[PDB]
RNA sequence: UUAAUUCCGAUAACGAACGAGACUCCUCCAUGCUAACUAGUUACGCGACCGGUCGGCGUAACUUCUUAGAGGGACAAGUGGCGUUCAGCCACACGAGAUCGAGCAAUAACAGGUCUGUGAUGCCCUUAGAUGUCCGGGGCUGCACGCGCGCUACACUGAACGGAUCAGCGUGUCCUGCGCCGACAGGUGCGGGUAACCCGCUGAACCCCGUUCGUGAUAGGGAUCGGGGAUUGCAAUUAUUUCCCAUGAACGAGGAAUUCCCAGUAAGUGCGGGUCAUAAGCUCGCGUUGAUUAAGUCCCUGCCCUUUGUACACACCG
């Protein structure tokens, strides 16, 4: 039993090589789990858009959402693979 | 033979359990009389009340919720045991029966069977909600 | 202890509990105040036997839940004066001294995986309170 | 049967033919408890089809201290039926159309820069409400005497012009003021 | 006004309030001169015996009536 | 003079400094005649019943 | 006519571009797919209690609830009415919806803010008895006062005391769970979690249900001060915070004026993030409870456009 750990910033990129996993991996007969699919993390950070303090307390919302799937089987840049046992 | 029905506040889901037997209705293991809101109490009745206990005495129904405040779980457990009932009279009895339950139910308070998509507004900044400012 | 009303199902466990004399009820019950956000001490001089009634069925609804998530149980808001309130957790001793005493009676042990759960006997003579206030309505 | 619970929604008939079709409680929108939350402030006469009894409940939560506070005043209208059937034999529901019918201004002024003008039927009922929760309001704000109290006897004066509700008051001192001003 | 009833007050209590038509601690204080706290227990002793009745118990809101 | 009652059959506009009173043609339900123009306080839509105090002048 | 130089229409203009819109992220459903021992349900056995309860234990079915991918769905589409029967508006049926909330945002302007955000920078100035730089101590907290954002109140629609019962956003190498000690604030040992795994089923508050309090400057209000216990840190005195006892002030809805706001909105209520060794009366978010009024107008106050006038064009600060 291996598990295969995905995390990337882009869903796009991170399905695709998720998609060649499965299909590369179950030409192999080889009995894999379905990815499952972690909840997506927002990296909130509000900051102040005026570099001084005469801007009209206006504030720029950020987010950095980081996707994480799992495939549980017995890469393209942006994608991070870390496999278990 | 059973069903599995949702019924959601803003942020309460209650699923209701309808399955057969004789007249059972549970909140959380707890009957649907004993729930902390006595004010409310009309609320959760009002399914039986207007379809009358000879509906429900042929399917119990075990409402599991979680989620939003004690009013928003009335809401969503009067929604849940109302479509329950409705579901379960679609797969299992005629639908003629149905129709004889939704138009009860549907002329007295729409939001019976339909959920209300009213969700909390996004707090904007320079204001302490999400309309009023400083 | 459910199908009855739980607010009347604490009172007939506690008048159960004290009638059956053999509860702890440490000596600083009569100057001890429940946590840092009251004002007052409680107002029924028993109050140590309607706190175990009511921690007691605690356990029977959520099990191993120890002293830390009972004195989040009690906790209520703090009034800071002028101001904003917040939240306060309850007391630490209290709650950790009432969850003993139901321990002497065989009641509460500790949990393998958490702290304390409710044993084979306090299940019992809870079920049997919670039949005798469904009779009394 | 349809009732609160106690109070039958029948038996109860509306005097004025203008105000019949702005007070919902007969047959139509009859409901165990005063609290739908039906999304009466969506369009512009959606209001007019919301029952009284919710209405006198909405507007009983008005101040700083008793906003997003209904459960309190759903009591405070479920204990005020119990004393306005206590003090009269009659139903409470009677009652309190009954004093919607005697605390609506007929007709106002405007100023101009004063005018008489008509009322509309929906603000008959908008400023009957308005007044009557003002009144029991004003009358508990330093006084023993609790809002269930005020409430049934702010609704029994004015069901009966009593001269004496803060509701009945406020109606005669703003039609007297359009009779000079007409 | 009055914290404990009088031989003048008490027998007032027990003659006419079981009479009156809303029989409710606030409005049996305004009349009595007596304080909520005395009005609130002495309807409670009338209670046990039965020259009144009970219409609907709360936290801040107990309506007692007539026989 | 009596409290006349009269019936909206049509909404003309918004009249007043800050458009307050909404001027409506009321006529008489008694009879068809007396389409009187009334000057309201409050939503008004076709279809209400008014309740006019004095019926004499136009305004 | 429209939220909009948005459109129709008029038409020496026709056809277009930027902005608006579209677009992007959002929540509202979809018992239809794709899948889940870091999510659950249900059926089962097991076992505690008197067929009901069980977040009390176990691995077979499969996705309602949970998570998140793809694809659908809504477009004034349908009906009636009002309209150059045009652009559109109003009212209804159907329906998860019949104007959802950000982001982005043209031409062009300010002598707007920022050299104290930058190893962005011109010039000037100081350059070793220094305006460099380090280490001590003090200050920015200093108080007859005049204002600006706020919090807490002036209660019975309430304070307390007790019972019961519900969130979501999010953070975590520090967040924190249990067993002991203490009245609290603390302490202590054993632990878990670099996290849908542990904190955590986030047992939040308001709220709800009992219980006493009873126009009362009062069991409203907890400001001002005293005496002690702790925690943070190298060190708190000008009290860092925190706890306990005591002290119990003005304040009975507030003058002329003035602010914000149209639906899950105002307001109440608490939580989280940022700041953070110690840390929220601030702010950025989150859920909770949840309205009154309004579907309108240039009356005021703001800008925009057209027309008009100009000796102005550094453009009336002319």
């Amino acid at each position: 039993r291996i598990r295969i750990t995905l995390t990337s910033r882009n869903v796009k990129s991170l399905e695709k090589v998720c998609a060649d996993l499965i299909r590369g991996a179950k030409e192999k007969n080889l009995k894999v789990k379905g990815p499952v699919r972690m909840p997506t993390k927002t990296l909130r950070i509000t900051t102040r858009k005026t570099p001084c303090g005469e801007g009209s307390k206006t504030w720029d919302r950020f987010q950095m959402r980081i996707h994480k799937r799992l495939i549980d089987l017995h890469i393209e840049p942006g994608v991070e693979v870390e496999v278990t046992i | 033979q059973s069903v599995q029905v949702f019924g959601r506040k803003k942020t309460a889901t209650a699923v209701a359990h309808c399955k057969r037997g004789n007249g059972l209705i549970k909140v959380n293991g707890r009957p649907l009389e004993m729930i902390e809101p006595a004010t409310l109490q009309y609320k959760l009745l009002e399914p039986v009340l207007l379809l009358g206990k000879e509906r429900f005495a042929g399917v119990d129904i075990r409402v599991r919720v979680k989620g939003g405040g004690h009013v928003a779980q009335v809401y969503a457990i009067r929604q849940a045991i109302s479509k329950s009932l409705v579901a379960y009279y679609q797969k299992y009895v005629d639908e003629a029966s149905k129709k004889e339950i939704k138009d009860i139910l549907i002329q007295y308070d729409r939001t019976l069977l339909v959920a209300d998509p009213r969700r909390c507004e996004s707090k904007k900044f320079g204001g302490p909600g999400a309309r009023a400012r400083y | 202890v459910k199908d009855v009303n739980q607010q009347e199902f604490v009172r007939a466990l506690a008048a159960f509990l004290k009638k059956s004399g053999k509860l702890k009820v440490p000596e600083w019950v009569d100057t001890v105040k429940l946590a840092k956000h009251k004002e007052l001490a409680p107002y029924d001089e028993n109050w140590f036997y309607t706190r175990a009634a009511s921690t007691v069925r605690h356990l029977y609804l959520r099990g191993g839940a120890g002293v830390g998530s009972m004195t989040k149980i009690y906790g209520g808001r703090q009034s800071n004066g002028v101001m904003p309130s917040h939240f306060s957790r309850g007391s630490k001793s209290v709650a950790r001294k009432v969850l003993q005493a139901l321990e002497s009676l065989k009641m509460v042990d500790k949990d393998p995986s958490g702290g304390r759960k409710l044993t084979p006997q306090g299940q019992r003579d809870l079920d049997r309170i919670a039949g005798q206030v469904a009779a009394a309505s | 049967i349809k009732l609160f619970g106690k109070w039958s929604t029948d038996d109860v008939q509306i005097n004025d033919i203008s105000l019949q079709d702005y007070i919902a409680v007969k047959e139509k929108y009859a409901k165990f408890l005063p609290h739908s939350g039906g999304r009466y402030a969506a369009k512009r006469f959606r209001k007019a089809q919301c029952p009284i009894v919710e209405r006198l409940t909405n507007s009983l939560m008005m101040h700083g201290r008793n906003n997003g506070k209904k459960l309190m005043t759903v009591r405070i209208v479920k204990h005020a039926f119990e004393i306005i059937h206590l003090l009269t034999g009659e139903n409470p529901l009677q009652v309190l159309v009954n004093a919607i019918i005697n605390s609506g201004p007929r007709e106002d002024s405007t100023r101009i820069g004063r005018q008489a003008v008509d009322v509309s039927p929906l603000r008959r009922v908008n400023q009957a409400i308005w007044l009557l929760c003002t009144g029991a309001r004003e009358a508990a704000f330093r006084n023993i005497k609790t809002i269930a109290e005020c409430v049934a006897d702010e609704l029994i004066n004015a069901a009966k012009g009593s001269s004496n509700s803060y509701a009945i008051k406020k109606k005669d001192e703003l039609e007297r003021v359009a009779k000079s001003n007409r | 006004n009055l914290v404990l009833f009088d031989k003048a007050t008490y027998d007032k209590l027990c003659k006419e309030v079981p009479n009156y038509k809303l029989i409710t601690p606030a409005v049996v204080s305004e009349r009595l001169k007596i304080r909520g706290s005395l009005a609130r227990a002495a309807l409670q002793e009338l209670l046990n015996k039965g020259l009144i009745k009970l219409v609907s118990k709360h936290r801040a809101q107990v309506i007692y009536t007539r026989n | 003079q009596p409290i006349k009652l009269a019936r909206v059959t049509k909404v003309l506009g918004r009249t007043g400094s800050q458009g307050q009173c909404t001027q409506v043609r009321v006529e008489f339900m008694d009879d068809s005649n007396r389409s009187i123009i009334r000057n309201v306080k409050g939503p008004v839509r076709e279809g209400d019943v008014l309740t006019l105090l004095e019926s004499e002048r136009e305004a």
